[PDB]
C-alpha cells in the first residue's frame, strides 16, 4: 500500500 | 539517407519504444532514417502502433551484463503497481552485496525502487548527460546533482521504528522508519498507514533537510 510518488526533493 | 544499420543497431531487431503515455513497449526496428542532425528509428509495437523515435527513445530488448551500467546510466526499468510497466530512470547505485545485487533505479517521476539484474533494459542512444532528456525539471535537477557528487553520498541512518516528518508534496507529515533496506527507507506515513521507500540521502527525510540546510 504505497502512495504516489513524492519525487526525490521536497516539493518547490 | 535510410540505413539498415546504426553500429549494433539492425533493421529487423527486438527493440523497446517509447509511447507518449511514457510507458515503453516491445517491437520490432523497421527502419532506420537520418533526419536533420543525426537518426530517427522506426518501430513496429507487437500490441498497437508505429512510432518514429529519437534514438535515446529506444531501448535493447535484452537485460546487459550487469557490469556493462554504472551510476547514471539511463534504462527502461519494471516500475511495479498490483500491472507491471517499463519506464524510464536513471542507475542510482550497481549491483553489491549490501543491495543484494540489485540496480536502483530513480525514476523519471522521481520514483525509486530496486529493481534485479533482469528488470532493466539499456536505452540505446541516451544523452552524453543522461540527465538532460528527464522532463521534471526537479527530477533533472536531482540527477544531476546525484550523479555529479556520486560517490560522495551524504545519507542518513535510520532505524526500524524511528519516527521523523517525511515531506510528501509541500507538507510535512508525521512518519515512522519501517525497514531499511540498502540505500532505500520504507516510510510509513502515520497519518493513514501508506508507505514510500525513500532514498536515505534523500532531503525530503527530516533529518537529512536538516542536515543540508545547515550551514
Amino acid at each position: 500500500a504505497r502512495k504516489s510518488t513524492g519525487g526525490k526533493a521536497p516539493r518547490k | 539517407g535510410e540505413l539498415s544499420k546504426d553500429g549494433d543497431l539492425i533493421v529487423s531487431m527486438r527493440i523497446l519504444g517509447k509511447k507518449r503515455t511514457k510507458t515503453w513497449h516491445k517491437g520490432t526496428l523497421i527502419a532506420i532514417q537520418t533526419v536533420g542532425p543525426g537518426k530517427k528509428y522506426k518501430v513496429k509495437f507487437d500490441n498497437k502502433g508505429k512510432s518514429l523515435l529519437s534514438g535515446n527513445h529506444i531501448a535493447y530488448d535484452y537485460h546487459p551484463p550487469a557490469d556493462k551500467l554504472y551510476v547514471g546510466s539511463r534504462v527502461v526499468a519494471k516500475y511495479k503497481d498490483g500491472q507491471v510497466w517499463l519506464y524510464a530512470g536513471i542507475v542510482a547505485e550497481t549491483p553489491n552485496v549490501k543491495n543484494k545485487l540489485r540496480f536502483l533505479i530513480f525514476f523519471d517521476d522521481g520514483y525509486a525502487s530496486y529493481v534485479t539484474q533482469s528488470e532493466l533494459y539499456p536505452i540505446c542512444r541516451p544523452l552524453k548527460k543522461t540527465w538532460e532528456d528527464i522532463e521534471d525539471i526537479s527530477c533533472r535537477d536531482f540527477i544531476e546533482e546525484y550523479v555529479t557528487a556520486y560517490p560522495n553520498r551524504p545519507m542518513v541512518l535510520l532505524k526500524s521504528g524511528q519516527l521523523i516528518k517525511t515531506e510528501w508534496e509541500g507538507t510535512w507529515w508525521k512518519s515512522r522508519v519501517e525497514e531499511v533496506d540498502g540505500s532505500l527507507v520504507r516510510i510509513l506515513f502515520l497519518d493513514d498507514k501508506r508507505c514510500e521507500w525513500i532514498y536515505r540521502g534523500s532531503t525530503r527525510l527530516e533529518p537529512m533537510f536538516s542536515m543540508k540546510t545547515s550551514s
